């Protein structure tokens, strides 16, 4: 059934395993028209799989041509997002494939069920954690691929670094649902705080700066303080 | 007309004669059930006053033999079986009615209540969802589950029905993935119309025959099959007029007898808000709709 605070460790064990978010799929801006109507424009998006015992990101760049002449965009989203799921599914070796799917929104549930009829042993499971993944557009080399892409594009990523050179599993998503967190609750004192000492620079082949273990503790203090705040500024505590 | 002489009564029950039904006391001087329409199928009911535990019955077509009920005593229920000497059967029935031993199927003229709740069902058909091919007749209970159920144990005190099931690659085609699943007109027409039950009216049948197994018996699964076929042909963009025609008269008629108390146990909410105010055949029942929100508007 659905994934909590319960079974958490479930996630670090060695069935393989895959989270989806579809957050960042479907994304426009709104805008006046010359008559003074409203009108959207739809901007690319992305799909965003992640093995959270790996590291191992499956980034389904969405180019916005997917929309051109379609009706009920919301709901194509989470069909079009289970159909590139199980292409992905279908694109790896038997001994890659996963063995259980985590959507982020319960919505995904029967779409992804459909599309994967054909994989009755693979389970489609819902979540109670409120993970941060929509925030994974504040993850700026991720960004910018996304908007750059002219066509449908699969681009692979490791989330996690080098960190599981040095740190579990466990760990290394720990930091991430942080650094997430506080992107997704202040993006602008989040990314001052990742980028304010430029001694620490971010590897080509990497998505996040490279600190010691011991400037990772400073850093996870500091976002710990950002959510902190965030959460006083806005209830007023 | 057609009868159904009993041997005796020798336990006290309920006696269900289709859509109607009469107390005997034990041991009351009870013979049996006369004038019953022929050219309908027609079911005979039971539930025991000591334990009302197990409802249970026969379907019949009395065309297909000469049918009476004697109770067993071993295995403790009142049993349907065929007599095929005709002649034993007249003198045997004759004897019973020229003393008044018979209730008579109280068919009011005005009345094609039950024409309209089995129109489509054919007793062949009830033989193949209830398989027993040595009886005539098809033995039902509140405990005999379906072939679906079974897949979720005897497989031969099993209900047959056709299985449906939305989320199946029978129902969805590879590449149509979200067209068939958010419009079920392909696994309406092509594999189950076209390709199972040939024609609506023996889907319309089983759709009839599940809805009596529900009410009479209160088998579950009888209801889920009910509103499984109930569901399909409302999330369908495209049905045949005809049969949205019919289905609408089907269902009303199917609501105007449910038990007003019975309700709230063989409606499901969900599948009857989505099939009246959310399906694409929404504005296609009308008389189902005026009926349901008059009789039962707390579901909905
Ligand atoms: O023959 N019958 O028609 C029949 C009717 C009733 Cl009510 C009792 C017994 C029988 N038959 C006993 C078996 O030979």
């Amino acid at each position: 059934g659905a994934m909590n605070s319960s079974n958490y460790a479930e996630l670090f064990n060695n069935d393989i395993k895959l989270f989806v978010d579809d957050t960042n799929v479907y994304r426009v801006t709104v805008h006046k028209t010359f008559e003074g109507n409203v009108a959207t424009k739809a901007i690319n998006g992305c799909i965003f799989t992640l093995n959270p015992k790996t590291g191992h990101l499956f980034l389904k760049i969405i180019h916005t041509s997917v929309w051109a002449g379609q009706k009920r965009l919301s709901q194509l989203a989470k069909w079009k997002t289970a159909e590139e799921v199980s292409a992905l599914v279908r694109s790896l070796p038997k001994e890659e494939q996963p063995k259980q799917i985590i959507v982020t929104r319960k919505a995904m549930l029967d779409p992804l069920e459909v599309h994967m009829l054909d994989f009755p042993n693979i389970a489609i499971r819902p979540t109670e954690l409120r993970l941060p993944f929509s925030a994974a557009m504040s993850i700026d080399k991720l960004s910018d691929v996304v908007m750059k892409a002219t066509e449908p594009q699969m681009v692979l990523f490791n989330i996690y670094d080098d960190w599981l050179d040095r740190i579990s599993s466990y760990t290394a998503f720990s930091r991430l649902t942080l650094l997430l967190r506080a992107l997704k609750t202040n993006e602008e004192s989040a990314k001052m705080i990742l980028l304010s000492d430029p001694t620490i620079t971010i590897k080509s082949y990497h998505l996040w700066p490279s600190f010691t273990d011991e400037q990772w503790i400073t850093i996870e203090s500091q976002m710990r303080d950002l959510i902190l705040t965030e959460y006083g500024r806005k209830y007023n505590v | 007309m057609n009868t159904v002489p009993f041997t005796s009564a020798p336990i006290e029950v309920t006696i269900g004669i289709d859509q109607y039904s009469f107390n005997v006391k034990e041991n009351q001087p009870f013979h049996g059930i006369k004038d019953i329409p022929i050219g309908h199928v027609h079911v005979i009911h039971f539930q025991h006053a000591d334990n009302s535990s197990m409802r249970y019955g026969y379907w019949f077509d009395c065309r297909m033999g000469n049918f009476y009920i004697q109770y067993d005593p071993k295995d403790g229920l009142y049993k349907m079986m065929e007599e095929r000497d005709g002649a034993k059967f007249e003198n045997i029935v004759h004897n019973f009615k020229e003393r008044q031993m018979m209730v008579s199927y109280p068919k009011i003229d005005e009345d094609d209540t039950w024409y309209n709740l089995t129109e489509f069902v054919q007793m062949d058909k009830i033989r193949k969802i209830v398989r027993k091919d040595e009886n005539q007749f098809s033995y039902v209970d509140s405990s005999m589950t379906t072939v679906q159920e079974n897949e979720l144990s005897d497989p031969a005190h099993s209900l047959n029905y056709t299985v449906i099931n939305f989320k199946s690659r029978e129902a969805i085609r590879p590449g149509h993935e979200m067209e068939d699943f958010l419009d079920k007109s392909y696994y309406l027409n092509t594999v189950m119309l076209q390709g199972i039950f040939k024609n609506s009216s023996n889907y319309f049948g089983e759709l009839q025959f599940a809805f009596l197994n529900a009410m009479f018996f209160g088998n579950y699964g009888s209801s889920l099959q009910w509103h499984a076929m109930i569901e399909l042909i409302c999330s369908s963009a495209t049905v045949p007029k005809h049969m949205l025609d019919k289905l609408d008269e089907i269902l009303y008629y199917q609501i105007k007898t449910l038990p007003e108390q019975y309700s709230d146990i063989l409606l499901n909410e969900r599948v009857w808000n989505i099939c009246l105010y959310s399906s694409f055949q929404k504005n296609s029942l009308h008389n189902t709709e005026k009926i349901m929100e008059n009789k039962y508007p707390e579901l909905l």
